[PDB]
């Protein structure tokens, strides 16, 4: 009964698993709270892969926030929070009026146990970047779990992994001095189970090179969607994106030199 | 509980210190303002400085002071992992304040900090100097490795004068209703040299001990050779005289060889009796004899050769 | 509300108090870098500045080093990742960090794509020696760095010099910046207190850049200290505001000098004011510089101490003597932490004594202490001498060395056509040349 | 089977000699409630350890090992011990009886002024609940900040009553003579110290023990802490006041390798043998005194024992021209 | 014949058993009887205190005519004790005055004889010293439930406070990064017993431990499936682990608090 902000996930494992996404290559992040709902994204340590993140109002079984308010804060410390909640448990996201915290109540059906904790938020003088949907020379779909495999596979072999998108199919390459790897997986759709389809949308050919440590980093997100949705260009950050009920995890990866 | 006196009558506000009024001040008016720039504070033992910079930490923050000061003494951890964690972690911490306060950090006892450490800290107190200002306090300011010392106003504290000394120690003396005499605190202060805490300390030792505050009181916890005889001793007319004074008031009354020697110094000093060059040519032999005491040869030999030259000079 | 030397930063190249020189040579550099790549880095310029990955910067504290790089770099249109002594930069975390950002580009740089480098980093690795044990094999994995990245990588440091730092010598280009020239400091200082709304003397504005030996941060902190402390400046405040601030905060260890050094306090009358107690206790007010300070300008003085028939000469030898046993005692004052009993012996030694005998009206004017600036030219060039040794002792003790490497001179100075017979008949290649030019010169 | 000097050792209070005011106002203190830090300073062998240690066993008699927490120059005691087990048992109560913490720090003039800085701020945030005494032998190598934290007291060397009666005890429960002006020289040569006296009373119950019933002289003594005698050194002063000095240079030389004497002892026993006569001008002393502590300094650091020797002979010969 | 024969019903029992100690407790004299085991042992620290009751109910067979000293390290015999397989039965075995003791494991199909020596550990001490023996509050719950509650808040500092006030357990934790608390009431699930929580207050309690070992505590969660609780002001804090025959109990004390 007194508070700016006041969401409560429907699933306590949800903004966990929503944070464990991409609490390992980004420290401190700025969420973004408004009517609609959580928006926020931060740049990487090595300036390289930009992340960014949307929690629509649909996946709080109550969000209200009156005001707009900035909330930045430690993913490291709220990682430590988060993992206090049990199962069967309520997360409430509570903020005041110009915060220098917040709280994140962990309740449960039986009302004979409750556990609230305090979260010191951080001032954090974000580079706000300017993210703006474009045309990308290819668009690809698969399951994460796939892309994860390929993705740690490949990573034993070379320290950079090339995505090569020609003739409407997908192949990785990792060439490395004790030798290469090549994976290459082409478009279709199984009825029994359309989750493990691979999808394909190509315009033009793609040639790029990502740093493997980065890949290694971003298929963490694989615990949101059950597949990854990739978009490259020649001339542009590549592009994974993890769907979620109401909203998504981005990541943006700066390629290599040619 | 056995409240000591030290910690009792510790000055809770700027006001309170008897400081050194100057550079005291100096605080009050950042108190006021707020522009508090990261400062090194350095002196003698016990003159003042670490009630001085947490003083300056409350006027400044209110009831802020329990979010916005991380205090980091000697009995804590402040190794690299600490100053690139913890600290960092404060100095990024959100706090409003109103406009002119800044969150502070205080490292006292800093002069313990390693240098590999201080090195760590020297980009945190640059990049967030804006919401969090450092305060280092020590008596040693050398051991302050010189990136972090341009990085502040470095304030010199100087021992209290006698004066000084003598008022808090009267204020103490009426809220603790304590019997005392005026030779008797003429001998703290004597025995202090500046040092407010030593003299509380003894104070205090003191009236546990015997009640009454009086000359023969307060050197009989202090336990040193008393004054009076150590002068009888530099002042006596014929070399045999105080020769005997050394044997038979000094040395056969089991006092240290450091004992008499330092006594010897702290007395030639206030010696108003002879002339600025005699005491001046006498300490410097008291000391030369002090440092042969240091290096092992604490013989009474030494102390005669001692009172020895002592005479030369002061019959030539 | 927020510290002067913040605002008061440098927000252009054109802005940087002195090393113009150097900043050019870094500048430069940064704009060859991709021809120097073009070219595989075998081409060095007839600035030298051609052959190298990556530059070294260093010198003293605050005097622009960290704000060069990143300013050389945000004027080329190159975005920055950089990383400082707050950072573990163990081989470990380097190679699973950084190593990755060598060859790849800024994901910054492109959402905020004319700029030609905007997609492009320039690795500032800040404060290297001062990789602790918190960064074990940091130095190596870095030195590593210099040799293949492929992007600008500039490394700061105050001792290039050191033991630690040699990993680092052949590996790039070391640029060095030395102490800002005063009227440089001067002139900007200047321009700092008109917009303060506050004047001071030119005698005062000087003796500060000479007390904070160059240390431009140091020197606009501790000229922030005068609006700070006062509430409310007026029109005749400014030239009285100067003395407390200045006999106080500021100047504190000349103040001490004059106080120490004036016959006054030493004469009968105020020899009993101002007690041979508070002459020792002056010396606890900064037992720091107070013995340097009075053997700085013992000898500046006019006496009005000295015996009847005593000459200034005489009573300064006595002076000179003292000085000379109380450094004997602060050594040993500094060979075990547990001897500051010693501290008062010292203070009579080193200080009063001294003063008392040459005591009495200020001849010259008080200067700060030439020691410390001196015993930095004689170590700077002791680690120089020794890197030549150590290239030399091949062909006599270091020592031996400095008092034979004269004839040298000659056959490696004389004229400057037998320019490459001597030279290379030496063993000797480009450093080992432009470093045994150094100190001989 | 302790050497002596360890058998002896005070099991309690009331063992312990020549510490008197020591031991009644630490007693008054625990009776009275109001024990604050302490700080027990003085030479070697003196009762320091034995007494806190007497005094930790009459205060918590068995609980002592759980109750009481000690640490010396043989442990680890840097800023990490300090900060943590030594701050962790001052912060937290017992776990038996009721009261109040005691740590003892023994011989804490060892530790760095790092360490006794971060001692210091432990002792002060946990004064009203935890006991502190501080062990030395100068309190000088001690921070000021660490002293001005405890009542002090002084352990003065042990006085002749005190050392006298000791002697009395050990020659009860060991079959031991000692002569007349024989434990007067124990005495002498002791300096105070307990210590020394013990050791070398075990020195002879292991030397001229035939009968089992011998008397110890004043020769055994000297002999055994190899110490010049009135005698000897009285003589060698006599040589080099009247003989030449070829002959003089003789004397000295022989009474010292002939029984294993050391310039300094030498010298000590002269200077106090010399502070007796009733030298005819002032000089003489001074000059006396004078060179004779300049050698004893320059020796300390090892010269060249001929000239030292012989600077002993001018030295002494020249100042006595008056 | 033994003068100390002890047959473990489960060789899979003495080894859940030793695992309290293990960690917080170094050496550990044990003293055996005629009605079974008892040892005790105390941290360096002198904070915390071990007391181990084993009955001859929970043994296959026990025979130990004159009292015995079996003094051994926790490492080395916890070693011996992992030689067991779920399938073997541990027999302690003794001579007079023991230079060493015995554990022999057997099977009960096929001849496999497993006997380890052991060297036994004199440290000349056995001070046993318990004093407490009626609390102000009394609490139970399952040793999981527990350990978790633990782990948790001792993320976010150094110390742990239980407040026990009118019929709420409370832990709470404050620290640099934020605060934590933990509220659980007296519950009973009429259908899972075992989660049952119980908790009988007289006096309230308030007092703050140490989380080091706090920590080293939820160890002996291995030793049963509940944990008993007993507070009281200004004094150890006993924390029991109910078996069979006898129990695991630690006793910490706590932290001047004003
Ligand atoms: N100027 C002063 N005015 C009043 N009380 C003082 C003054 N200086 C010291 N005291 C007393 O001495 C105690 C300790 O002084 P501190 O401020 O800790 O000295 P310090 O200069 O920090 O000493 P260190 O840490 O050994 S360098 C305080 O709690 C006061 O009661
Ligand atoms: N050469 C200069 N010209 C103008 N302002 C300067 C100069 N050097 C320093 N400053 C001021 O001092 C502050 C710090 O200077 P930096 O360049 O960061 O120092 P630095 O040489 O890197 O020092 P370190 O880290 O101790 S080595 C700046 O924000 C400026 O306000
Ligand atoms: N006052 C005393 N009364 C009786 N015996 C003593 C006394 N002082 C010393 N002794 C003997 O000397 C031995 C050593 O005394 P300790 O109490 O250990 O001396 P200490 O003052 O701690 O010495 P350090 O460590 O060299 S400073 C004991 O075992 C005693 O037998
Ligand atoms: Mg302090
Ligand atoms: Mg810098
Ligand atoms: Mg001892």
């Amino acid at each position: 009964m007194a508070s700016m902000l006041e969401a409560k996930f429907e699933e306590a494992s949800l903004f966990k698993r929503i944070i464990d996404g991409f609490k390992d290559c980004v420290q401190l992040v700025n969420f973004q709270c408004k009517e609609d709902g959580i928006i926020a994204q931060a740049v990487d340590d090595s300036r390289v892969l930009l992340v960014s993140l949307e929690i629509g109002v649909e996946a709080f079984q109550e969000y209200r926030c009156d005001h707009p308010v900035t909330l930045g804060m430690d993913l490291t410390s709220l990682s430590k929070i988060l993992r206090c909640g049990n199962n069967t448990d309520t997360l409430t996201l509570i903020a005041d009026n110009t915060p220098d915290s917040i709280i994140l109540l962990f309740e449960d059906t039986k009302k004979d146990r409750i556990a609230e904790y305090s979260l010191k938020l951080m001032d954090i003088d974000a580079d706000f970047l300017k993210i703006e949907e474009l045309q990308y020379d290819s668009t690809l779909s698969l399951p994460s779990s796939e892309f994860s495999k390929i993705v740690r596979d490949l990573s034993q072999l070379s320290d950079s992994i090339n995505i090569m998108i020609t003739k409407e199919t997908i192949k990785f390459v990792a060439d490395g001095d004790i030798g290469s790897g090549s994976v290459i997986i082409k478009p279709f759709v199984d009825m029994e189970h359309p989750e493990t389809s691979i999808k394909l949308e190509m315009d033009q050919p793609v040639d790029l090179t990502f740093g493997a440590k980065y890949l290694l980093d971003i298929i963490k997100g694989s615990s949101l969607s059950d597949r990854v949705g990739i978009r490259l260009s020649s001339e542009a950050p590549a592009l994974f994106q993890f769907d979620l009920k109401s909203g998504f995890l981005q990541f943006f990866l700066a390629p290599k030199f040619n | 509980l056995q409240l000591p006196w030290v910690e009792k009558y510790r000055p809770q506000v700027l006001s309170d210190i008897v400081g050194n009024k100057e550079t005291i001040d100096r605080l009050q008016q950042i108190a006021k303002d707020g522009n508090m720039p990261h400062m090194i504070i350095s002196g003698m033992p016990g003159i003042g400085k670490t009630t001085s910079v947490h003083c300056l930490a409350h006027e400044l923050l209110g009831r802020s002071y329990a979010d916005g000061v991380l205090e980091l003494n000697a009995s804590d951890d402040r190794g690299i992992d600490v100053v690139r964690n913890q600290i960092k972690h404060f100095a990024q911490k959100k706090l409003h304040l109103p406009p002119g306060k800044h969150k502070i950090v205080i490292l006292d006892e800093a002069d313990s900090m390693t240098a590999g450490a201080q090195q760590a800290l020297r980009r945190t107190m640059e990049l967030y100097s804006n919401s969090t200002r450092f305060a280092f306090a020590c008596n040693q300011s050398n051991k302050i490795i010189e990136p972090l010392q341009s990085q502040c106003a470095i304030l010199r504290y100087s021992k209290l004068s006698d004066e000084d000394v003598l008022k808090r120690l009267l204020q103490i003396i009426k809220l603790e209703d304590v019997k005392y005499t005026n030779d008797g605190l003429e001998a703290i202060i004597f025995t202090a040299e500046g040092d407010m805490r030593q003299a509380i300390n003894n104070l205090q030792s003191t009236v546990a001990g015997h009640g009454l505050v009086n000359a023969d009181n307060v050197f009989k916890i202090v336990d040193s050779p008393h004054p009076l005889i150590v002068k009888k001793m530099l002042l006596a007319s014929n070399l045999e005289d105080s020769i005997q004074i050394l044997r038979t008031d000094l040395w056969k009354k089991g006092y240290s060889s450091i004992d008499i020697v330092t006594t010897s110094f702290r007395v030639t000093k206030n010696l108003a009796q002879v002339k600025e060059s005699v005491r001046l040519e006498m300490i410097k032999e008291i000391g030369l004899t002090h440092m042969r005491i240091l290096e092992g040869v604490g013989t009474y030999l030494q102390l005669a050769s001692m009172l020895a030259k002592i005479h030369k000079l002061n019959n030539k | 509300d927020k510290l002067w030397t913040v605002k008061y930063a440098p927000t252009n190249l054109q802005q940087v108090c002195g090393n113009k020189g150097s900043v050019m040579k870094l500048k430069n550099w940064l704009a060859n870098w991709e021809n120097s790549k073009k070219n595989s880095f075998k081409h060095a310029g007839k600035d030298g500045s051609g052959v190298f990955r990556a530059a070294m910067l260093y010198g003293p504290p605050g005097i622009g080093k960290t704000t060069a790089a990143h300013l050389v770099a945000q004027e080329l249109g190159y975005d920055i990742l950089e990383q400082n002594a707050s950072d573990v930069r163990s081989k470990t975390l380097l190679n699973a960090g950084v190593k990755n950002a060598l060859d790849n580009m800024s994901v910054v740089g492109y959402f905020k794509h004319q700029n030609l480098n905007g997609k492009h980093f320039v690795i500032i690795m800040d404060e290297v020696d001062g990789m602790s044990g918190g960064d074990r094999g940091g130095v190596g994995q870095l030195a590593q760095f210099c040799r293949k990245t492929s992007t600008p990588l500039i490394l700061i440091c105050n001792e290039r010099n050191l033991p630690k730092m040699r990993p680092f010598d052949r590996v790039c280009l070391d640029i060095q910046f030395r102490r800002p020239d005063a009227n440089s400091i001067k002139s900007r200082l200047m321009t700092i207190a008109i917009r303060e709304k506050f004047k001071l003397d030119p005698n005062v504005i000087d003796r500060l850049i000479q007390t904070t030996r160059g240390d431009i941060r140091q020197v606009i902190n501790l000229l922030s200290t005068i609006s700070t402390t006062t509430k409310t400046i007026n029109h005749e405040n400014i030239n009285e505001i100067s003395k407390a601030w200045e006999k106080n905060i500021a100047l504190k260890p000349f103040d001490i000098a004059h106080k120490m050094l004036d016959g006054q306090i030493y004469s009968d009358i105020g020899s009993r004011n101002f007690t041979l107690n508070d002459k020792i206790a002056l010396y606890f007010d900064d037992f720091d510089f107070t013995p340097l300070m009075i053997q700085e300008n013992y000898l500046s003085t006019r006496p009005s101490v000295l015996k009847p028939g005593q000459s200034h000469l005489e009573a300064v030898a006595e002076a000179a003597n003292c000085i000379s046993l109380g450094d004997i005692v602060e050594k040993k004052i500094r060979s075990s932490e547990q001897l500051w009993s010693l501290l008062p012996l010292h203070a009579v030694l080193s200080s009063v004594y001294p003063a008392s005998k040459v005591a009495g009206h200020m001849a010259g004017r008080i200067n700060f202490t030439a020691w410390l600036g001196q015993n930095s030219k004689s170590a700077k060039y002791y680690r120089l001498l020794q890197e030549i040794h150590y290239h030399t002792r091949l062909g006599x003790x270091x020592x031996x060395x400095x008092x034979x490497x004269x004839x040298x001179x000659x056959x490696x100075x004389x004229x400057x056509x037998x320019x490459x017979x001597x030279x290379x008949x030496x063993x000797x290649x480009x450093x080992x040349x432009x470093x045994x030019x150094x100190x001989x010169x | 089977n302790l050497p002596w000097v360890e058998k002896y050792r005070p099991e309690t209070l009331d063992e312990v000699y020549g510490q008197n005011e020591v031991i009644t106002t630490v007693r008054k203190f625990v009776d009275e409630g109001k024990l604050p830090h302490l700080l027990f300073y003085g030479p070697p062998g003196t009762g320091k350890t034995s007494t806190i240690v007497a005094l930790a066993r009459e205060i918590y008699g068995k609980n002592y090992s759980n109750m009481v927490l000690e640490l010396n120059a043989s442990d680890d005691r840097g800023i990490d011990v300090v900060r943590n087990q030594i701050k962790d048992f001052a912060s937290t109560r017992q776990i038996f009886s009721k009261g109040f913490k005691l740590i003892i720090l023994d011989e804490a003039d060892a530790m760095t002024n790092a360490a006794q800085n971060a001692l210091r701020r432990v002792i002060e945030r946990y004064t009203k609940n935890t006991r502190f005494c501080v062990l030395a032998n100068y309190a000088h190598k001690l921070t000021p900040a660490l002293l001005s934290q405890c009542t002090r007291f002084r352990f003065q060397p042990l006085p002749q009553e005190a050392i006298e009666r000791r002697i009395a005890n050990v020659l009860v429960h060991e079959k031991l003579k000692l002569s007349p002006n024989a434990e007067k020289a124990l005495i002498e040569l002791s300096n105070g110290d307990m210590r020394r006296v013990l050791n070398v009373l075990q020195s002879c119950k292991a030397t001229l023990d035939n009968p089992d019933e011998d008397e110890i002289s004043d020769d055994v003594i000297y002999e055994c802490c190899g110490a010049p005698r009135p005698s000897d050194l009285k003589a060698v002063l006599k040589s080099i006041l009247e003989d030449d000095w070829g002959t003089a240079h003789y004397t000295l030389n022989k009474v010292r390798s002939a029984k294993g004497l050391a310039l300094i002892d030498l010298i000590e026993g002269i200077v106090k043998i010399l502070e007796d006569y009733e030298l005819q001008n002032e000089e003489t002393r001074v000059h006396l005194l004078t060179k004779l502590a300049d050698i004893e300094y320059s020796i300390s650091k090892g010269g060249n024992d001929q000239i030292q020797g012989s600077a002993v002979i001018g030295a002494i010969k020249a100042s006595f021209e008056n």
